[PDB]
C-alpha cells in the first residue's frame, strides 16, 4: 500500500483511541516498506525494517495497534508470548506466520474464484433456482503423510480455477516482504539482576531479526525484511537490560500512556464496532433496542476506573467485564423483551454496579 | 544515626544526619541519608548501610510503578519481598518514606507503620528527636521544616552516633 | 504486650494493647494487635513482630480453607509448618485465636494449647491479665467484653511494656 504516515494514523484512529505516538511510530515503519521498494538494487538489501518496541501498562492498546496495522496492510500477522520459549523451537514463529499467510492468500484466492462460481426457458428455471499415531511434535508430519496416502461444484470449480503452486509461492513473498510479528511481554525475558534461560531466549530470537533462513513445509522463508513489534510493561526490567545485539535491532522506541477515564468514555463509543455498538446490534437481533445515555457511558467508564484503582489495573480490558456484568439481565431477558426500547441511564448503571464496585472482595471475582 | 519526618500545613519533610560510625570512631560525617524518589514525587531516608538502602529504594520505585505510585500498597509489597527473599532478608536497614498522601516506616521484619501524626523518628537518636518534635508540634506554629531541623540538632547533641550535618528534602502539596 | 481472650454467654472476645517497646523506649502506642480472619468468622491476636503475625495469619486462613474452617485441625497444621519450615522457624510470635467452637494458643515451638475456660492471656503482661480475668469470671456476672477490657487495663497499670490503648473484636454466636 502507498498510504502516507498520516493516512495510516487516520485509519488507526477509527479503531484505537489516542496513543498517537505509537500510531506515528508504526506508520513510519510501514511507510519505509514502500520507500524501500523505490530504491535501487543495492540499498534494498542494506536497509532493514525499523522494528518497534512498545512500552506501557497492560490493556492500553499495544496489540490492537499491531493487529489493525497488519489488517490495514493485509499483511500476515502473528502474536507470540516470549515466555512460551522459557520451557517449542523459536523457528515456529515463521512457520505459523506462513500458515496464516497461506490461509490468508487462499481464502483471498477463493474470493477471485467466487463470482465466477440465453433461452426463454433457460432464464425461467434460472429464476426459479435463485490411523497413524505420533508424538505431538510430528502430528503435523503424519497429517501430511496421511494426506499423501489419501491422494495416492463450488469445490471442484474453485479447485479447477485455483493455482496451488501460486498460492504457496505467493504466501512466502507475502511473508518475506510484508510480514509482521508481535512479541508480547518481551520485558519478562530480561535479566532480573533464570537469567540464563531468559537471556537464552533473547539469543534464540536474535537470528530471526538479524536476518536468517527458516525452513517450512510450505517452503524456505527468509526473515530479513520481516517487521517485528515487541512489547512489555518494563516496570521490573528496562530495555537496557536486553542483550546489546537485540537493542540495536529495535531502532524505534515508544511509550504508550495509561488510559484515563475520558479515554474509557471514548473507547466505549467512538471506535468503529465499539463494544457498546456490538451489544446494540446483539439486542437488535432479539428485537430489543438499547440506548446508552452520555451519563450512563460516563458512569460505566467511572466504574471500570474504580476497579483498576481498587485492586488491579488491567487497562481497557476492565471495560469488557463491567459492561457484560451490567447487561447480563437484559441479555437474558432480551428474548421476552422483543419490540421494547431499553435505555441505559445513569440510574441503571448505578443500580447494577455500585453494589458490586463498593465491595472490593467481590470485585476481584465478579469483575 | 537519626532521621526525622514532619508534616504540617500542606508540607512534609525528611531530615537526617551525616554521621557514619565504625565502632567508637567516626568514619564519615557528610553522609547523605536522605534522597528523592519516583520522579521527585517521593522523599525517603534510611538508617543503615548505604548500599542496602539504594537497593531497597530502587525496588520501592518498582513497586510504585506497578501500583501507580500508591505509597501504602507499594510499601507492603516491598516489606513482603524484604522478609521473603533470601537475598533481601540479609539487608539490615530502617527506611522512612513519605508523599503528599501519608508518611510511614518500613522495617526488615516486614512491618509497615504509620506514626500517629505522621511523625517519624528513627535511628539510634530517633527517640530523642521524637521527644523534641512532639514538643514543638503541639506548642508552636513552626513549619515542618523548622521542627525537623531543630529536632535533629537536639538529637545530635544527645546521641553520640548523630552529628549536626543535615540533609533535607521538602515536599509541598498544600 | 498483653492480649486477653474471654468466652461467656455465647460471646467471645480478644483484646490487646497497642504498646510497641524498643529497649527502654516506646516506639508506637497505637499498634493494632487484634484483627479478624476467615471472612469475619474468626478473631485473632498476636504478641511479637507485626509482619510475623501477618504471615502466620494468612497461612492460617489457608489451613482453614483446606480444613473447611476447622479451628483445631488448622491450628495444628500451622504449628506443624511453623516448627518445620526453615523460614517459618525464624519467626518469633505468640498467636491467639478463637471462634464459636473454642479458643486456643499457638506457639513457635509447635505447641497448640486450649486453656481451661478458654481463657487466654499472652504477652509480657499476659499472666497479669489472666489473674484479673480469673477473678472477675468467677465472682461476677460481667460479659466477656467487660472482663477482657478491665483485665487489660489492669495489666497496663502493672506491665511496663503494656499501655491502655485497646483493640477488641467480639464474636457473638449465642
Ligand atoms: N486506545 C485504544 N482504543 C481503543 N481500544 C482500546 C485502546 N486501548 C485498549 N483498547 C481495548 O483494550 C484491549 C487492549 O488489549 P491489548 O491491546 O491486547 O493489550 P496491550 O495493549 O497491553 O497489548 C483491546 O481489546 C482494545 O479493544
Amino acid at each position: 500500500s502507498e498510504m502516507t504516515p498520516r493516512e495510516i494514523v487516520s485509519e488507526l484512529d477509527k479503531h484505537i483511541i489516542g496513543q498517537d505516538n505509537a500510531k506515528r511510530s508504526v506508520a513510519i515503519a510501514l511507510r519505509n516498506r514502500w520507500r524501500r521498494m523505490q530504491l535501487n538494487e543495492e540499498l534494498r538489501h542494506e536497509v532493514t525494517p525499523k522494528n518497534i518496541l512498545m512500552i506501557g501498562p497492560t490493556g492500553v492498546g499495544k496489540t490492537e495497534i499491531a493487529r489493525r496495522l497488519a489488517k490495514l496492510a493485509n499483511a500476515p500477522f502473528i502474536k507470540v508470548e516470549a515466555t512460551k520459549f522459557t520451557e517449542k523451537e523459536v523457528d515456529s514463529i515463521i512457520r505459523d506466520l506462513t500458515d496464516a499467510a497461506v490461509k490468508m492468500v487462499r481464502v483471498q484466492a477463493i474470493e477471485k474464484n467466487r463470482y465466477r462460481a440465453p433461452s426463454a426457458a433457460r432464464q425461467a428455471f434460472r429464476k426459479k433456482l435463485r490411523e497413524i499415531m505420533a508424538p505431538p511434535g510430528m502430528e503435523e508430519m503424519t497429517s501430511q503423510l496421511q494426506s499423501m496416502f489419501q491422494n495416492l461444484l463450488i469445490e471442484e470449480e474453485a479447485a479447477k480455477l485455483v493455482n496451488p503452486e501460486e498460492l504457496k509461492q505467493d504466501a512466502i513473498d507475502a511473508v518475506e516482504q510484508h510480514g509482521i510479528v508481535f512479541i508480547d511481554q518481551i520485558d519478562k525475558i530480561c535479566k532480573r539482576g533464570p537469567d540464563v534461560s531468559r537471556e537464552g531466549v533473547q539469543r534464540d530470537l536474535l537470528p530471526l531479526v538479524e536476518g536468517c533462513t527458516v525452513s517450512t513445509k510450505h517452503g524456505m522463508v527468509k526473515t530479513d525484511h520481516i517487521l517485528f513489534i515487541a512489547s512489555g510493561a518494563f516496570q521490573i526490567a528496562k530495555p537496557s537490560d536486553l542483550i546489546p545485539e537485540l537493542q540495536g535491532r529495535l531502532p524505534i522506541r515508544v511509550e504508550l500512556q495509561a488510559l484515563t477515564t475520558s479515554d474509557f468514555e471514548r473507547i466505549l463509543t467512538e471506535p468503529n464496532a465499539s463494544i457498546t455498538v456490538q451489544y446494540k446490534a446483539l439486542m437488535a437481533t432479539e428485537g430489543v433496542n438499547i440506548e446508552f445515555t452520555d451519563s450512563g457511558i460516563k458512569r460505566i467508564a467511572e466504574a471500570a476506573w474504580q476497579v483498576n484503582e481498587s485492586t488491579e489495573n488491567i487497562g481497557a480490558r476492565r471495560l469488557h467485564t463491567v459492561l457484560e456484568r451490567l447487561m447480563e439481565e437484559i441479555s437474558y431477558d432480551a428474548s421476552d423483551l422483543s419490540g421494547q426500547n431499553i435505555t441505559i441511564d445513569a440510574d441503571y448503571v448505578s443500580k447494577h454496579l455500585d453494589a458490586l464496585v463498593a465491595d472490593e472482595d467481590l470485585s476481584r471475582f465478579i469483575l | 544515626t537519626t532521621i526525622v519526618s514532619v508534616r504540617r500545613n500542606g508540607h512534609v519533610v525528611i531530615a537526617g544526619d551525616g554521621q557514619a560510625t565504625l565502632g567508637n570512631t567516626v568514619m564519615k560525617g557528610n553522609v547523605k541519608k536522605v534522597r528523592r524518589l519516583y520522579n521527585d514525587k517521593v522523599i525517603a531516608g534510611f538508617a543503615g548501610g548505604t548500599a542496602d538502602a539504594f537497593t531497597l529504594f530502587e525496588l520501592f520505585e518498582r513497586k510504585l510503578e506497578m501500583h501507580q505510585g500508591h505509597l501504602v500498597k507499594a510499601a507492603v509489597e516491598l516489606a513482603k519481598d524484604w522478609r521473603t527473599d533470601r537475598m533481601l532478608r540479609k539487608l539490615e536497614a530502617l527506611l522512612a518514606v513519605a508523599d503528599e498522601t501519608a508518611s510511614l516506616i518500613i522495617t526488615g521484619n516486614g512491618d509497615v507503620v504509620q506514626p500517629e501524626n505522621d511523625l517519624i523518628a528513627i535511628g539510634s537518636g530517633g527517640p530523642y528527636a521524637q521527644a523534641a518534635a512532639r514538643a514543638l508540634l503541639e506548642n508552636t506554629e513552626l513549619s515542618a521544616r523548622e521542627i525537623a531541623e531543630k529536632a535533629l540538632d537536639i538529637a545530635g547533641d544527645i546521641c553520640i552516633y548523630t552529628n549536626h550535618f543535615h540533609t533535607i528534602e521538602e515536599l509541598s502539596y498544600k
